[PDB]
Parts: structure tokens; C-alpha cells; sequence
């Protein structure tokens, strides 16, 4: 409406931006070995296939994009993009080579002999799978029969596991003259486990200076947010590294470089309110920030609602006419708006 | 959530229009009088001793020793608590100002000018409107008022050893707290997503398929708000109930002489 | 190895997480060793609980494998007195293995083969020590704690947090588990329990620690102060 | 003044999405192979179906209310205009002589 | 009859389809692998809710 009458509006609400960002990491630069993985120039059977728990080093993929270029690169529970920020809790390597028309046949919810008599996924899985051809490598000219698959079972496989028990087993046949749908691809596997958790193979970014006392974003190894940072005093056992609360929210966090405790504090927001008589009578207004300190933002006055900005205090007392809060009205009296405590009625 | 449509205003205006009736209640049933009535310097109604109910002025906050000891018996995301209108000084004057009055006027103060009448005359009055003669009252003064006296004294004991006798006051404290502390556990809830948490979704996904994992928690957390805005009405309802019934007690048990049966207590009603 | 029965009581309590909480009442769904059982007394499952008494450190080490041979990696712990070795390498072990004190041939004939190395500080310091193992999706859990104890035949009455020891990333199958004596004759006591999936509801206090716990499924009053938390 | 902004709330919520392509029926039905259209179909049906959910409890805890406010007033009609009353301050400030 | 007449709709309401395959659980998982049968399962959740 172009009209206001008397009385208090609540319009909006604000909040405290942040002012920088804080970034911190391990000191280690220990480089995986996913080249040691990889250019083996020899992996193993589709039904028999080796394992590999990377741990305790920096993680980088673009080496993978600079390897070879993949034929097929799928991911499932992340995004192939940004491979390049996340901390993962632990890594599992499969690597076996796979003809060409059976690369789709390993995924979840999905049926097939290599699906269900080689290798086997949970529903729940969480990774990504690379394949590529491997043809003028690990396809000799008379027929590479080395590499075997099996066929034959009476259980189908449960998921993460390895069998080399043994005619089920079928060699296969790679030459040169045969073209696509039968030439060997090789294919690998990668598996994390995300726990929203301190982990040991993190990005490739570096950390920066901490600061304290002052709204900033910040990421801890994967703990990211916004928010204040202050010492604390609580007494964090040595394998103490987060904290809780009755509410189940962090606050407190472990400072990896250097091992010391931070408490967490949510920054200043709140409801903001409009106190005006009405626009036929005057044309200014007053503001009350509800429930916050006036060092966060006539000019002030400190009340038990909030900050209120606009309005004059008195010392008299009369009847109510707009009300803030605990006691507290406003009115509108050369004029001006003025703030006062409210009178119960005449003595007697 | 632009996209889902206008419950946001519905929720707020429910929520303005709960708290501007809490206010109303309060005012309704404490502001009843318009005048702020004084007692007497000089403390002697005729032998009843009114010292247990009269605002107390050596402690600070002025209040008498059984709203003392009511007092001490009885013991976040978006989420914010508005204080009352009224403090709890205010309220104090008010039932201050009620008890001046009907100790020095009677039911007069209630229904125009205050008139000024001697407390024995009074409790004659009274006791006519029961059907017993004044003289009955008149002969057997001091009985009365050390009968009165030690009724007014056993009833800080009374209300300090039953433990449930404030046990109202308390569910409503405690509903409230239960509430809230459900509201806000229910932030951690999955609904059928990957993680509860919009920062891990939104830091490890691509935009186009962040928004089937998204759209689940946001259902969730409406459903959520949806149902706790419902209870707050319904309880709300309830409380406008019980302080409609407090006001027509307030004003037919204080101010004046009620007739009604087992409404100001068992017995025959004098006063309140 | 002649057995006895003897009763758990209120013991084997063990920090789940790594999170610090302070005046709060959580509930926690775990393997845990329920109260009151009845605990063997010798003279694997889904986890071991193992208590000792006992002084002339005639105790360390222990052994965990599926098939007991060397064509399998079996892991096997040694204790001494200036560190702690944990070998996940392939070891045929003897028909009753022990340490010699101080060649190792008794214990297992050779490594042809092995995986996992690890070195450290020795877990062993009127003292009871008690131990907590249990493998789950391949890693591998110890916890541990020592406590002065007074002159009792049986476990001790009371509360008692055991604090993580050490995490490994083994991933290697465990049957059956069986103790490693150093030694002469002789005889020694130990007490060993077993775990189970349980729901329990733990009380911390303002300093951060374990102080009491309850029961769930014990009986009906347990039940109730569950549901009412 | 309520019961008009209730039905306009209501009326004004069908061109909301929902979480949809359209907002339409017609349109979506029409370029959409239905195989995949009936989902969007289905969302269109929730979302509408939970305003008129929204708008029936509305109605009753309002109706509750005004039943309250009616069972007063025949209280007093029937006591205050059809005899004089006793109780203080039911029918006036002072003392009750008609109404 | 109120009582009544709620109680007989609350549970008639369990053999409603809500916008899936079947009305029974134990058809739905005999018939369908498990990775897809939760697809259908989550739709009679909501709509029992
Ligand atoms: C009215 O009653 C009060 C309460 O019993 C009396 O105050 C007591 O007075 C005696 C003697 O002066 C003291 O021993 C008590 O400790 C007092 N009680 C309290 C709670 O303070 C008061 O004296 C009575 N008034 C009159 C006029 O007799
Ligand atoms: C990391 O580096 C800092 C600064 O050089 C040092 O104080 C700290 O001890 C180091 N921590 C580790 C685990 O290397
Ligand atoms: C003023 O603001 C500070 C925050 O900087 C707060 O700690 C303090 O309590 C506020 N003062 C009052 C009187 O509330
Ligand atoms: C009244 O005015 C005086 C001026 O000195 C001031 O000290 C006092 O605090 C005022 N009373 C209020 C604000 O209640
Ligand atoms: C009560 O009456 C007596 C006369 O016997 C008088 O002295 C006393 O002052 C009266 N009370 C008051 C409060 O004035
Ligand atoms: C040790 O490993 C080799 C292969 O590296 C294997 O041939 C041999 O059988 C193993 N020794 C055992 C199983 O005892
Ligand atoms: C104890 O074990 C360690 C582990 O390597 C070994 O170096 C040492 O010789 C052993 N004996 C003593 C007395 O430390
Ligand atoms: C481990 O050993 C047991 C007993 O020999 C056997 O039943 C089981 O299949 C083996 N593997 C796993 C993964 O448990
Ligand atoms: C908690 O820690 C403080 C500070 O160390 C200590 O004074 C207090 O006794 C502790 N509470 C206990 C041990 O219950």
C-alpha cells in the first residue's frame, strides 16, 4: 500500500558478511602413487585383480587427464570436475582389463556374467570407474590368451570381494585385425569412503594464516562454513577432536597445523523492525535491530529488545501508544519520535 | 524455494497473530482497574493481618513473600524468542494496586468511586449476603480474625510441600521446550538424500543434479514447520481458554460477592 | 588351561568416536560387552574382551588368523620390553607357540611372505590392565586402559572409560585368536568376554568423560530409563 | 476480511510450479511423451493437494473459535436481555439495570 | 460414528496404490531387485505418513 498507518512492521532481517577466508591443511606433500597404478604396462585378469589402500599422501587426477586419453570416465557419488578439493577418508584401487563390449556391463544395478561372476558393486556405492582401449598394447598378433574370465559359478559374488578358486575360466582372443567390440580396454575402479571426517588424502590447495575474533569463512580439512574463531578452554583429550552440544552442532574444532582448540560461534543476524506514525502525519521512521547489541551495526539506545535507532529517550511517563518490548513504547511529539517507560495510571 | 510458493507468509502472520493474543491475554486479565490504590501507612484493620499478601518493601523487587516463594518454585537457526510486554514489576503493581483496593473499598472500587468503609463493617456485610446476622460476626470478632490468621499462615506450608501443586504452570514450560528441541533435531534428518548438510551437496555435485537431492530436505524441513506451526495454534487456542476463565474469576470472585456454587472454592464464598 | 565362570559386572565401557562432548546423555548402538555376562576364566567371534592381573609380565603378544598356516597371513603381535612389533606376514605357527627368552623359531617357522610392518611403543606398563579388540570392514581396534586396583579375586566394581590405543588397516580375515606366553613351568590367570551388538546410553560430565552408562536390554526398568532418556 | 484473503491465497497458489516444468497442464500434456509426463503430472497433484489441506484446517480451527465467540453471545442474550444480572461486570460496568 | 467412520477410513487407506506399482510390499519386493525397489517404497511411506 502507498499508506502506513501507526504502529511496528517487521520488514526483513540481516546478517554479518564475512570478511575473508581461512584455508588450512596438512604440512605433507607426500605425492600419491596413482603413476606407480598406472603405465604399468602388465594388470591383472577380470577375475583376478589386485587391490591398493592409498593413504597418507596428496591426491591429484589431473596426472590422470595428462595419462591417457579415456574412453569412458564415469562417476557416480561426486562430480567429475572437482576432484580436485575434496578429502577423501580412504581410497580402493581394482585394476583389470575388460573387453571392449563388456565395459558397461560393471555398475550398480546392473546384470551380467563379468557383473555377477567376476565383480560386485553395492547399491550404495560411492566412485568412479575409467576405462580405455588398449589394443596396439594388450592385443598380440597370434591372439593374447593370457587373460581369463570366468563364466561359470553357482553363487553370484557378493560385493567387495576377490576369488581366484577354480571350465569356467575362458581365454580370450586380441589381435590387431579385430575392430571395435572385442578389443581389450583396460578399466579401473576407484572407490572412497566420504565421512564428512578428517582424512589423510586431501587436495592439492595450500592453507593460509589464522585469524581470530572476525566473521570468516573457513575450511578445515573438509570442515567448511563461516563463522568466529576464538580460543577455547575446553579440555580436548588427545584423541578429542571435534565437540557437540545437546543440539548435535560443532563447536569446537582441533587447528591441524598447529594442535590447539578453536570454539566456533554462529556471527550476528536478527529481525529488523519499523516503527512510524502515520504517513499523513509525519514521514520519518525509527529502527529496532531485535535481540542484538548496538556495537554490531538518538542514535542509540540499549533496551532488553534490541538496539534502537531514531528515537530519543525521556525521562517522563505516559500511556502507550507503539509498543517495543519490555516496558518500552514509542510515541510521536518541535517533533520527533521519543521513547519512553510506560505509565500503569494515575495515583490515587 | 522461490518456486515452491507463499507458505512463508502464512507462517509469519500465524506467528504475529499467537503473540500479539499472548499480549492480549495478560492485558485482559491483570488490567482491570485505573486507578494504582495505596494502602495506609499505619497497618491495623481491626485484627486481620494481611502482612503475608501486602508487597514487602525491604527486598528490592517489591513483591510479598508468597509470590516469593512462587516465584523461585517454578524453573538456535532462525529461531528467536520475543519478550513480553508487561515485566513482571508491572504485574506486582497491578495485583498491588487490586488488593489496596478491595482491602479499604470493598465492591465499591469496582463499580465507580472508591468509598471508604472500617474492615469489621465490611465482613458484615459480607456475612449478610450468606444469611447470617450481623451480630453473629460483631460477638465473636476475635475468633474470626485468629481463625483468618492462621488459615493465611498454613498456606506457604501448603503450597511448599505438595511438590505437583504448581504442576500447570510447569507443562506449559516444558511443552514449549519439547517443541523446540524437536524442531531443531529435526535439521538432521537425510529424507532420502545423500547428506543433510547443503554445504557437502552443493561442494561435491554438479548444478544439474544438485537439485534431486536438494528438493528432498526442502520438502522435509516444510513438512517440519508446517506441523509445529499447527500445534502452536492448537495449544494457543487452549491458553485463550483458560485466561477468558481467569478474567470472569478475576472479576466476579475480587470484586465483588459471587452466589454461584463451587465457583470461588467450597463453601460459601466472602472473598478472594 | 583349566576354565572357570565368573561374572562381567559393570565393566568394558570404551569411547566410541573421536568427538568431545560435555553434559550431555547420548546414545550410542555399538558392539559392547553386556552387563552382567558371564565371562570366562582361563587358567574370537565378533570381538574379544581380555582383563589381566597379573605381574612377572609372563604376558605379551597374541595371535589372530583364520586357517593358522603360513599359505595365509595370520596377524601376529609381539610385546617386549622397549617396543611393540605387529607383524600382518605369513608365520606357520608351531603346535603350542610361546617365546623362547629369546629366539623366535617356536614361535613360527618362517616369513616367506608378509604385508603390514608396524613398530611403536609397548602397550604393557594392585594393577588390573584390560584390553578390548575387534576388527570391523577391514581395520583393526585396540583399546586399553590400566588401573590401580585393590586385593579381589574377582573384577572390581565401578566405572572405567577405555581409551583408543591403536587403529590399524589390516583387512586380513581372523577366526580365532590365541595367547603368547614367554617363558620353566608355571601357571597365570586372565579373564576373557565376548561382544555383542547392544544399545547403551552414556553420561558425560563437564570435564568430558565417561562416567556411567545403562543398559538397554538388561531389564524392563532399564528399558524405561532409555525411553526417557 | 480473512475469509477474503484466504480464498485469494488459495485461488493465487495454482500458478506455482511446484517443481515443474510448467504450470500448465495443457502445454506440459502436449509437448511431453506422457510415459515421463505423468511424474510431472504427479508433482502438479501433491503440491495442489496440500493447499487444500493447508486451506481445510484453516477453516475448522477458524469455525472453532467463532463457535466459541456465539455460544457467549446467546449467553447473554439469554441472561442479560431476558432478566436482570447478578454477576459483576457481565453486562456493563456498574450496576446492571437492562440491555 | 465419528469414531467409527475415522477409524474404518484410516484403515481402508492401506490398500491405495499413491502412484505406484502395487499396494503390497511383500509382491513389490518378490518381483523387483533391490536397488529399484526402494523407488516404489518411499511413495506408500509418504502417503501412509
Ligand atoms: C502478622 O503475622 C506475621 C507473621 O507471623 C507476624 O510477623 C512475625 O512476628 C513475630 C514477632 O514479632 C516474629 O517472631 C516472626 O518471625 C514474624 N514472622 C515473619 C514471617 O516475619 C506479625 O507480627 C503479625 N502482625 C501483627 C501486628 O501481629
Ligand atoms: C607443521 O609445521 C609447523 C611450522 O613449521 C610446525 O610448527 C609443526 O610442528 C608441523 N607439524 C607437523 C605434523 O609436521
Ligand atoms: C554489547 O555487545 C557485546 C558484544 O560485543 C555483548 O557481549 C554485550 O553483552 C552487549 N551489552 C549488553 C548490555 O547487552
Ligand atoms: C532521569 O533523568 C536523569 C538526569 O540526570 C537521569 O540521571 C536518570 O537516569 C533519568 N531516569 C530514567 C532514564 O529513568
Ligand atoms: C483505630 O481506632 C483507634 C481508636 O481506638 C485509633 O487510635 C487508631 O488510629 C485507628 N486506626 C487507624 C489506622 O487510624
Ligand atoms: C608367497 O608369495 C608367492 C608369490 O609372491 C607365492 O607363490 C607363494 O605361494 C607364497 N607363499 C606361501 C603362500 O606360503
Ligand atoms: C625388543 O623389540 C625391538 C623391536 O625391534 C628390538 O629392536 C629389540 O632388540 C627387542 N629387545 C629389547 C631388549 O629391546
Ligand atoms: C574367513 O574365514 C572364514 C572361516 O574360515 C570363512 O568362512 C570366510 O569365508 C572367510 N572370508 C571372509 C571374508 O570372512
Ligand atoms: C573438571 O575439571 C576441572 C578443572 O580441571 C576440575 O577442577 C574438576 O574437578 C573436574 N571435574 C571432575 C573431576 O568431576
Amino acid at each position: 500500500s502507498f499508506t502506513v498507518e501507526k504502529g511496528i512492521y517487521q520488514t526483513s532481517n540481516f546478517r554479518v558478511q564475512p570478511t575473508e577466508s581461512i584455508v588450512r591443511f596438512p604440512n605433507i606433500t607426500n605425492l600419491c602413487p596413482f603413476h606407480e597404478v598406472f603405465n604399468a604396462t602388465t594388470f591383472a585378469s577380470v577375475y583376478a585383480w589386485n587391490r591398493k589402500r592409498i593413504s597418507n599422501c596428496v591426491a591429484d587426477y589431473s596426472v590422470i587427464y595428462n595419462f591417457a586419453p579415456f574412453f569412458a570416465f564415469k562417476c557416480y557419488g561426486v562430480s567429475p570436475t572437482k576432484l580436485n578439493d575434496l578429502c577423501f577418508t580412504n581410497v580402493y584401487a581394482d585394476s583389470f582389463v575388460i573387453r571392449g563390449n563388456e565395459v558397461s556391463q560393471i555398475a550398480p544395478g546392473q546384470t551380467g556374467n563379468i557383473a555377477d561372476y567376476n565383480y560386485k558393486l553395492p547399491d550404495d556405492f560411492t566412485g568412479c570407474v575409467i576405462a580405455w582401449n588398449s589394443n596396439k598394447l594388450d592385443s598380440k598378433p597370434s591372439g593374447n590368451y593370457n587373460y581369463l574370465y570366468r563364466l561359470f559359478r553357482k553363487s553370484k559374488l557378493k560385493p567387495f570381494e576377490r576369488d581366484i578358486s577354480t571350465s569356467p575360466l575362458q581365454s580370450y582372443g586380441f589381435r590387431p585385425t579385430y575392430g571395435v567390440g572385442h578389443q581389450p580396454y583396460r578399466v579401473v575402479v576407484l572407490s572412497f569412503e566420504l565421512l564428512h571426517a578428517p582424512a589423510t588424502v586431501c587436495g592439492p590447495k595450500k592453507s593460509t594464516n589464522l585469524v581470530k575474533n572476525k566473521c570468516v569463512n573457513f575450511n578445515f580439512n573438509g570442515l567448511t562454513g563461516t563463522g568466529v574463531l576464538t580460543e577455547s578452554n575446553k579440555k580436548f583429550l588427545p584423541f578429542q577432536q571435534f565437540g557437540r552440544d545437546i543440539a548435535d552442532t560443532t563447536d569446537a574444532v582441533r587447528d591441524p597445523q598447529t594442535l590447539e582448540i578453536l570454539d566456533i560461534t554462529p556471527c550476528s543476524f536478527g529481525g529488523v523492525s519499523v516503527i512510524t506514525p502515520g504517513t499523513n502525519t509525519s514521514n520519518q521512521v525509527a529502527v529496532l535491530y531485535q535481540g542484538v547489541n548496538c556495537t554490531e551495526v538518538s542514535n542509540v539506545f540499549q533496551t532488553r529488545a534490541g538496539c534502537l535507532i531514531g528515537a530519543e529517550y525521556v525521562n517522563n511517563s505516559y500511556e502507550c501508544d507503539i509498543p517495543i518490548g519490555a516496558g518500552i513504547c514509542a510515541s510521536y511529539q518541535s517533533q520527533s519520535i521519543i521513547a519512553y517507560t510506560m505509565s500503569l495510571g494515575a495515583e490515587n | 524455494l522461490l518456486q515452491y510458493g507463499s507458505f512463508c507468509t502464512q507462517l509469519k502472520r500465524a506467528l504475529t497473530g499467537i503473540a500479539v493474543e499472548q499480549d492480549k491475554n495478560t492485558q485482559e486479565v491483570f488490567a482491570q482497574v485505573k486507578q494504582i490504590y495505596k494502602t495506609p501507612p499505619i497497618k491495623y484493620f481491626g485484627g486481620f493481618n494481611f502482612s503475608q499478601i501486602l508487597p514487602d518493601p525491604s527486598k528490592p523487587s517489591k513483591r510479598s513473600p508468597i509470590e516469593d516463594l512462587l516465584f523461585n518454585k517454578v524453573t538456535f537457526n532462525g529461531l528467536t524468542v520475543l519478550p513480553p510486554l508487561l515485566t513482571d514489576e508491572m504485574i506486582a503493581q497491578y495485583t498491588s494496586a487490586l488488593l489496596a483496593g478491595t482491602i479499604t473499598s470493598g465492591w465499591t472500587f469496582g463499580a465507580g468511586p472508591a468509598l471508604q468503609i472500617p474492615f469489621p463493617m465490611q465482613m458484615a456485610y459480607r456475612f449478610n449476603g450468606i444469611g447470617v446476622t450481623q451480630n453473629v460476626l460483631y460477638e465473636n470478632q476475635k475468633l474470626i480474625a485468629n481463625q483468618f490468621n492462621s488459615a493465611i499462615g498454613k498456606i506457604q506450608d501448603s503450597l511448599s510441600s505438595t511438590p505437583s501443586a504448581l504442576g500447570k504452570l510447569q507443562d506449559v514450560v516444558n511443552h514449549n521446550a519439547q517443541a523446540l528441541n524437536t524442531l531443531v533435531k529435526q535439521l538432521s534428518s537425510k529424507f532420502g538424500a545423500i547428506s543433510s548438510v547443503l554445504n557437502d551437496i552443493l561442494s561435491r555435485l554438479d548444478p544439474p543434479e544438485a537439485e534431486v537431492q536438494i528438493d528432498r530436505l526442502i520438502t522435509g524441513r516444510l513438512q517440519s514447520l508446517q506441523t509445529y506451526v499447527t500445534q502452536q495454534l492448537i495449544r494457543a487456542a487452549e491458553i485463550r481458554a483458560s485466561a477468558n476463565l481467569a478474567a470472569t474469576k478475576m472479576s466476579e470472585c475480587v470484586l465483588g460477592q459471587s452466589k454461584r456454587v463451587d465457583f470461588c472454592g467450597k463453601g460459601y464464598h466472602l472473598m478472594s | 588351561r583349566t576354565q572357570s565362570y565368573t561374572n562381567s559386572f559393570t565393566r568394558g565401557v570404551y569411547y566410541p568416536d573421536k568427538v568431545f562432548r560435555s553434559s550431555v546423555l547420548h546414545s550410542t548402538q555399538d558392539l559392547f560387552l553386556p552387563f552382567f555376562s558371564n565371562v570366562t576364566w582361563f587358567h574370537f567371534n565378533d570381538g574379544v574382551y581380555f582383563a589381566s592381573t597379573e605381574k612377572s609380565n609372563i604376558i605379551r603378544g597374541w595371535i589372530f588368523g583364520t586357517t593358522l598356516d603360513s599359505k595365509t597371513q595370520s596377524l601376529l603381535i609381539v610385546n617386549n620390553a622397549t617396543n611393540v612389533v605387529i607383524k600382518v606376514c605369513e608365520f606357520q605357527f608351531c603346535n603350542d607357540p610361546f617365546l623362547d627368552v629369546e629366539s623366535e623359531f617356536r614361535v613360527y617357522s618362517s616369513a616367506n611372505n608378509c604385508t603390514f610392518e608396524y613398530v611403536s611403543q609397548p602397550f604393557l606398563m594392585k594393577n588390573l590392565r584390560e584390553f578390548v579388540f575387534k576388527n570391523i570392514d577391514g581395520y583393526f581396534k585396540i583399546y586399553s586402559k590400566h588401573t590401580p586396583i585393590n586385593l579381589e579375586r574377582d573384577l572390581p566394581q565401578g566405572f572405567s572409560a577405555l581409551e583408543p590405543l591403536v587403529d590399524l588397516p589390516i583387512g586380513i580375515n581372523i577366526t580365532r585368536f590365541q595367547t603368547l606366553l614367554a617363558l620353566t613351568a608355571g601357571a597365570a590367570a586372565y579373564y576373557v568376554g565376548y561382544l555383542q551388538p547392544r544399545t547403551f546410553l552414556l553420561k558425560y560430565n563437564e570435564n568430558g568423560t565417561i562416567t556411567d552408562a545403562v543398559d538397554c536390554a538388561l531389564d524392563p526398568l532399564s528399558e524405561t530409563k532409555c525411553t526417557l532418556k
